[PDB]
C-alpha cells in the first residue's frame, strides 16, 4: 500500500530531512544539569578532515561510497569535508526557582541515491551527513518519582527535523555528455556521433529564442528524453552560444524510456536555461538525426508532452497502448489514424479511455497544410477512466489526443482505442 | 644541533600542516543576552 513514483529511469537523490539520530541514545552527547540562576552549555567541536558519516547500500560494487559522494556532489554539492569545519553549541539558562536539564545529540542529515528503473528501485543506497546537533530542554527530573523498565527499540533513526522530501535527478556519469556548442535557432539537424558508438548519451544545448519547440529523431525513432539544467544561465552567459556550468541535476520534463515507442518531444524551452536530451542504446549501426524545428503553429497546444505515434490502428476491434504514465498535471499524446480509406464521409465509432489513471483528454483534428499542422478542436474535458461515451471520427483522418493525469494510480498509463463499424 | 635536530612531525590527524579548527568558551549572562560574546581559541593547538 505504497505510493506511485511517477519518476523517469535514471539516478536520483533525495533529501529525507534533518535532524536525524540513532535510537538507544548511540548519538546522544549527552546531559547536562544546570543550578537554578546558573547557565549550562553543551558545545560539540570537530576536527578538520575528519567527521565520519554512516553509510548503507544495497549494491556495494555500483553504489560504493565514493560514487554515493559523486552523486550527492552532483545533485547538492555536498562534500564531507564541509561538514568538517562546522562548531554547534546550545546555550540554556536555568530559571531562579527550579533546576533545568538540556540533552544533546548529534544528528544527521538524511540523503539516500536510487537508481530508478520501470517503476522499481533497483539500487538503493542510504547516507547520513553529520549535521549540527538537535537539543531538547526539560525540567529538572527529580530523584527519584521511580524506575520503570524498559526494552531498547532495536535499531533505528528518529527524526527531530522537520519533514523533508527533495528529489532531484543526476546525470548518469557512465552516459557521455555531447555539447551543442551553438544556440538553437529555428531549425538544426544534429547528426549523432559515431564517437559514442549507439550507447546512450545526452546532448547539452541552449536556445536563441524561448518558445516551443518540435524534437524528434529520424522516423521518430528512438524515443528521446529532455532535462533542464537547475540553476543554470544565472552564471557565465554569451549571446547565441552555449554556456556549459557543469551541472549535472537535472529536472525530468518529458520523454518516453521505451526506446521503440514512435515518439516526438514538444516542450517550451528558454533561452536562459540549458536543457540535456537523453538518446537511449540504440542496436544498431544505421545512421539518425536529432531534429530540432521551432513552432509557431498550432503544435504549441502539445507542450509540454511526448506524442506517441500509432502504427498498427488499421482494423476494427481492441487496441490498447501502455506507456509510462506522467505525474500529475504532466501531459502524455498519442497521434493516431483510423483505419481505412479517406474519402471525408466515412465514419467509424471511436472509443477512447484509460485503464487505471483518471485523465482529462482534449483531442485534436489534424489535417497538415502548405503552412504546416493545424490541430481543431473537436472536444474538451473528456474523463478517460473507463470512459463509455465514443464519438464518430473520419476514417483515414490523424488525431491527437493529449491527457492530462489527474490522478495517479499506476506507473504505467494505458490508452485504450476501441473501434466498432 | 642533535638537540635541535628533532625529527620532522606529522600534521593534523585529518592531515595538513596548515592551520587548527578554532573553538567557542564562554558567556556574559545577561538586556543584552552576550551569546556570542566569548572568548575563541585554536582548538587542537598541538595537532603537529
Amino acid at each position: 500500500t505504497q505510493r506511485v513514483l511517477p519518476y523517469s529511469n535514471g539516478l536520483y537523490v533525495i533529501n529525507k530531512g534533518d535532524g536525524y539520530i540513532r535510537t538507544n541514545d548511540k548519538d546522544l552527547i549527552g546531559t547536562l544539569l544546570i543550578e537554578a540562576g546558573s547557565s549550562g552549555s553543551i558545545i560539540q567541536p570537530r576536527l578538520r578532515n575528519t567527521t565520519r558519516p554512516l553509510f548503507t547500500t544495497s549494491n556495494d560494487t555500483k553504489f560504493s561510497q565514493q560514487y554515493t559522494e559523486e552523486r550527492l556532489k552532483d545533485a547538492f554539492n555536498v562534500q564531507l569535508f564541509n561538514t568538517s569545519t562546522s562548531l554547534f553549541k546550545f546555550v540554556e539558562e536555568a530559571p531562579s526557582d527550579k533546576n533545568i536539564c538540556i540533552k544533546a545529540y548529534n544528528t544527521y542529515e538524511k540523503y539516500e541515491l536510487i537508481d530508478y528503473q520501470n517503476g522499481s528501485i533497483v539500487n538503493k543506497a542510504e547516507y547520513y551527513l553529520p549535521s549540527l546537533g538537535y537539543c531538547e530542554v526539560t525540567n529538572a527530573p527529580s530523584p527519584e518519582s521511580e524506575v520503570v523498565k524498559m526494552q531498547v527499540a532495536e535499531d533505528g533513526f528518529i527524526q527531530n527535523g522537520p519533514e523533508e522530501e527533495i528529489v532531484v535527478g543526476v546525470i548518469d556519469p557512465s552516459e557521455n555528455i555531447q555539447e551543442i556548442n551553438t544556440a538553437i535557432s529555428d531549425n538544426y539537424t544534429y547528426n549523432i556521433p559515431g564517437i559514442v558508438n549507439n550507447n546512450p548519451f545526452y546532448i547539452l544545448f541552449t536556445v536563441n529564442t524561448t518558445g516551443i519547440y518540435k524534437i524528434n529523431a529520424q522516423n521518430n525513432l528512438p524515443s528521446l528524453k529532455i532535462y533542464e539544467a537547475i540553476g543554470s544561465g544565472n552564471r557565465n552567459f554569451q549571446s547565441g552560444n552555449l554556456c556549459d556550468d557543469d551541472i549535472k541535476a537535472i529536472n525530468y520534463i518529458t520523454g518516453f524510456d521505451s526506446p521503440n515507442a514512435k515518439s516526438y518531444l514538444v516542450v517550451l524551452l528558454n533561452k536562459d536555461k540549458n536543457y540535456y536530451i537523453r538518446v537511449p542504446q540504440t542496436s544498431s549501426n544505421i545512421e539518425n538525426q536529432i531534429q530540432f524545428k521551432r513552432e509557431e503553429g498550432d503544435l504549441r497546444n502539445l507542450m509540454n508532452s511526448s506524442v506517441n505515434i500509432i502504427d498498427n490502428l488499421n482494423s476494427t476491434g481492441a487496441h490498447y497502448y501502455t506507456r509510462q504514465s506522467p505525474d500529475v498535471h504532466d501531459y502524455i499524446s498519442y497521434e493516431f489514424t483510423i483505419p481505412g480509406n479517406f474519402n471525408n464521409k466515412d465514419t467509424s465509432n471511436i472509443r477512447l479511455y484509460t485503464s487505471y489513471n483518471q485523465g482529462i483528454g482534449t483531442l485534436f483534428r489534424v489535417t497538415e497544410t502548405i503552412d504546416g499542422y493545424n490541430l481543431i478542436n473537436i472536444q474538451q474535458n473528456l474523463h478517460l477512466l473507463n470512459n463509455t461515451n465514443s464519438i464518430r471520427l473520419l476514417n483515414g483522418a490523424i488525431y491527437i489526443l493529449k491527457v492530462e493525469v489527474t490522478e495517479l494510480n499506476n506507473y504505467n498509463i494505458r490508452l485504450h482505442i476501441d473501434i466498432t463499424n | 644541533l642533535i638537540s635541535t635536530a628533532i625529527p620532522f612531525p606529522y600534521g593534523y590527524i585529518g592531515g595538513g600542516y596548515y592551520a587548527p579548527n578554532m573553538i567557542t568558551f564562554g558567556s556574559a549572562p545577561k538586556k543584552k543576552l552576550n551569546s556570542l560574546i566569548s572568548s575563541t581559541i585554536p582548538f587542537p593547538y598541538a595537532g603537529y
